[PDB]
């Protein structure tokens, strides 16, 4: 549903994010691998260790997925359509393991932007997130 | 919860420095604001119709300390988790009846105020250690459900 | 998304439940009161035993809302919206409830259809209320 | 979990009159099917891309009798319930890595299937026994978890 509140939050944190979105989206990978070892099950083919090169490609594909996302917020089913197809309907992706990725992902932003993480923009990127995850497991469903 | 050597020192190097007047309140508030069902609960405390109503509400900072020092308990004994909540487990589940689930969400939204809080000191590893200490507490406080 | 067999599904088995729906309602709720006793917080004004009228007018609001998402069920969001303020805005239900509730409807109708209660129609059934359970949380993100 | 006389009579009344050889099974199947993620872990099984491919799968039918079996020692033993699963909880934790949630998924499937087998009989006061049962079983194959 996302207001216009949150939007213009989004927007905004997003924003200040900026060129380290990539550098974020690996560290986000990292620290759900390892406060979340079940997820590890669907990456069997990776090397997962810190500095691995496939966790730092792989985290910048998650973040411009995610920029993909904010920068067409209000059709975000046209914009992710196919990356619904494959997380929900080729790897069959549990999808109890997209909250343990916004987790990751929030507490990572929450790591770097300590002036912009506030309790309403907290709120908004918990809601943002959670729209993203329902269109990723739309299959499903 | 187990916890290695040097997942404890982790974890125990980190809460010494933790401001215990003020991050238990971050965190009460920022549940009640991102999870508003949670607020049911806390009606009582008043004006909580906007983020900053709720952030500067005297009350919510009061029983956030009471909630941390809960923590610190758990921290203290780990290893017995269960004997440690038992008489907190019985308010949660037999009188207040809260889904053991908003037990996880404040688990979780504690370890973002860290993050908030100590920035890059509260890396990945020092994040795993505390989700498997936050997974304890969780699942001792609904020992009463289970 | 609910492909063109699930609502071929959910007409076809939600058909066979005719004029019992608020009966099935009634004791999709005493299943719940009972069996997730964490949810009778929300009702604490309803004398929730056995043979409860409150709980019978209760079960009929829930299947004909229920009957409205079947007869609409290609805009939900529309139909349902109303009973989306109600339910995410202002009583606040814990989402977690909403699972726990699709879950005593679908052992309801197993109790009661053991012919339309297949495979597939459980699959079609269990994906129709989370949809509803998603627009009913709809604020909430 | 606890169970009173009662709960215990009414679990332990229909439990005997269930089809150890084919309701084990259909639970499994129907897990697939409802919970297609779950197929990840069944791969091996082959065959599985409609859900009439699935029921009719005889190392489906196969297997759901080796968890039903797994249920009757967790009714045998309720009292002990961790005991009785460590064996299991470990393989389901440490080797396969599943998440927990989906213990109670299969346990919720299980609760449908009686349902659909035994009609007006799975009264209200007779699920919400086995669901109690149920989430004690899902509660203890995590155990390695906690
Ligand atoms: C916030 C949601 C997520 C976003 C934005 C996202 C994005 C992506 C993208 C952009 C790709 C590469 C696309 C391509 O190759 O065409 C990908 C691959 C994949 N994702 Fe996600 N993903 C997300 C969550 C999940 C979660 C929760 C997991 C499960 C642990 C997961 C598992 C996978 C797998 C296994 C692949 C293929 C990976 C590989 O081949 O290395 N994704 N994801
Ligand atoms: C991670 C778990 C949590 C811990 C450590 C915890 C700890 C505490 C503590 C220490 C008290 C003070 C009780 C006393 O004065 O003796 C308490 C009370 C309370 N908590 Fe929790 N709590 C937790 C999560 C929750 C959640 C998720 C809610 C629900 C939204 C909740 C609702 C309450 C309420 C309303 C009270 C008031 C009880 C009363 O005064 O009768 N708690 N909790
Ligand atoms: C499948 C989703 C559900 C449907 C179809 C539904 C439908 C309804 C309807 C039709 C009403 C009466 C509307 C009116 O008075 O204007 C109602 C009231 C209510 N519902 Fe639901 N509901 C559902 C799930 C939930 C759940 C999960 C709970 C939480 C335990 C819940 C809690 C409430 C509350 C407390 C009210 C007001 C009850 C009262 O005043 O007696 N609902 N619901
Ligand atoms: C309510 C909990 C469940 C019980 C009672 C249970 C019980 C069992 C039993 C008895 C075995 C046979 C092991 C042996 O031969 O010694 C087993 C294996 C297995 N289960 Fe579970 N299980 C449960 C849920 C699940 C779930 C949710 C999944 C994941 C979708 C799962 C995945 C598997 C797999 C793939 C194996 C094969 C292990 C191997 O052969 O290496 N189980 N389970």
């Amino acid at each position: 549903v996302l207001s216009p509140a949150d939007k213009t939050n989004v927007k905004a944190a997003w924003g200040k994010v900026g060129a380290h979105a990539g550098e974020y989206g690996a560290e986000a990978l990292e620290r759900m691998f390892l406060s979340f070892p079940t997820t590890k099950t669907y990456f069997p083919h990776f090397d997962l260790s810190h500095g691995s090169a496939q966790v730092k490609g792989h985290g910048k594909k998650v973040a411009d997925a995610l920029t993909n996302a904010v920068a067409h917020v209000d059709d975000m089913p046209n914009a992710l359509s196919a990356l619904s197809d494959l997380h929900a309907h080729k790897l069959r992706v549990d999808p109890v393991n997209f909250k343990l990725l916004s987790h990751c992902l929030l507490v990572t932003l929450a790591a770097h932007l300590p002036a912009e993480f506030t309790p309403a923009v907290h709120a908004s990127l918990d809601k943002f997130l959670a729209s993203v995850s329902t269109v990723l497991t739309s299959k499903y469903r | 919860v187990h916890l290695t050597p040097e997942e404890k020192s982790a974890v125990t190097a980190l809460w010494g420095k933790v401001n215990v007047d003020e991050v238990g309140g971050e965190a009460l508030g920022r549940l009640l604001v991102v999870y508003p069902w949670t607020q049911r609960f806390f009606e009582s405390f008043g004006d909580l119709s906007t983020p900053d109503a709720v952030m500067g509400n005297p009350k919510v900072k009061a029983h956030g300390k009471k909630v941390l020092g809960a923590f610190s308990d758990g921290l203290a004994h780990l290893d017995n988790l269960k004997g440690t909540f038992a008489t907190l487990s019985e308010l949660h589940c037999d009188k207040l009846h809260v889904d053991p689930e908003n037990f996880r969400l404040l688990g979780n939204v504690l370890v973002c105020v860290l993050a908030h809080h100590f920035g890059k000191e509260f890396t990945p590893p020092v994040q795993a250690a505390y989700q498997k200490v936050v997974a304890g507490v969780a699942n001792a406080l609904a020992h009463k459900y289970h």
